[PDB]
C-alpha cells in the first residue's frame, strides 16, 4: 500500500493510528520484513496526486 | 513458655505477610500495578514490563 | 532554508504527565457511565482500570 | 532552546485524536505511555515544553 512518510511507523505490531485500526491491522505475533521508500519520482504529481 | 509453637505461626504468618509485600515491588519495570502497564503501554513494550 | 537536514531547524516540544500519584484534570472525550453498587464490574476510575 | 516555554495544562478535556487528525509531525515518540493508550488515561502534571 501507499501511505505517509510520518505513518510508516505505525505498520508494526501494537503501533497506534488511523491505519493501523481502521485500515491494516498486524497481529502481536507478527513476524517477518515490512519495506519501505520514498515515491516522490513516481507516486506524486505537481498538481496534486 | 509456649514460645516455640507461637514462633511457628510467627513465621509462617511474616512469610505470608512478605510474600503479599512482594506484589508492590516494581522489579525493574514502571509500576508495580498490572493493570496500570496495560492501560499506559502498547503490548509490544507490555510484553517487557 | 538552503542548508539540507541535519542543520534545518525542528520545533521540538515535550509533554511531560504524571501516573496516579495526585488527583487528575484532564482526559478525554470518553463519556461516563452511570455507578452501580453490589456488583461484579470492571471500572476505568481516571485511568486506574 | 535556553528559554524553553513552559506551558501549564491543567482543568480541561483534551481530544488528542486532533493530534493524529491534523499532523506536521515528524517525529513523534513517547516513552511511558502509549500514544493510542493517551485518551484513555486521566492526569495531572501536563507541561507542554516548546
Amino acid at each position: 500500500f501507499v501511505i505517509r512518510g510520518n505513518e510508516v511507523s505505525q505498520i508494526a505490531p501494537g503501533q497506534t493510528g488511523n491505519i493501523a485500526d481502521y485500515n491494516y491491522k498486524l497481529p502481536d505475533d507478527f513476524t517477518g520484513c515490512v519495506i519501505a521508500w520514498n515515491s516522490n519520482k513516481l507516486d506524486s504529481k505537481v498538481g496534486g496526486n | 513458655a509456649l514460645g516455640k509453637l507461637q514462633d511457628v505461626v510467627n513465621h509462617n504468618a511474616q512469610a505470608l505477610n512478605t510474600l503479599v509485600k512482594q506484589l508492590s515491588s516494581k522489579f525493574g519495570a514502571i509500576s508495580s500495578v498490572l493493570n496500570d502497564i496495560l492501560s499506559r503501554l502498547d503490548p509490544p513494550e507490555a510484553e517487557v514490563q | 532554508p538552503t542548508y539540507g537536514v541535519g542543520h534545518q531547524p525542528y520545533r521540538v516540544v515535550v509533554l511531560s504527565f504524571e501516573l496516579l500519584h495526585a488527583p487528575a484534570t484532564v482526559c478525554g472525550p470518553k463519556k461516563s457511565t452511570n455507578l452501580v453498587k453490589n456488583k461484579c464490574v470492571n471500572f476505568n476510575f481516571n485511568g486506574l482500570t | 532552546v535556553y528559554a524553553w516555554n513552559r506551558k501549564r495544562i491543567s482543568n480541561c478535556v483534551a481530544d488528542y485524536s486532533v493530534l493524529y487528525n491534523f499532523a506536521p509531525f515528524f517525529a513523534f515518540k513517547c516513552y511511558g505511555v502509549s500514544p493510542t493508550k493517551l485518551n484513555d488515561l486521566c492526569f495531572t502534571n501536563v507541561y507542554a515544553d516548546s
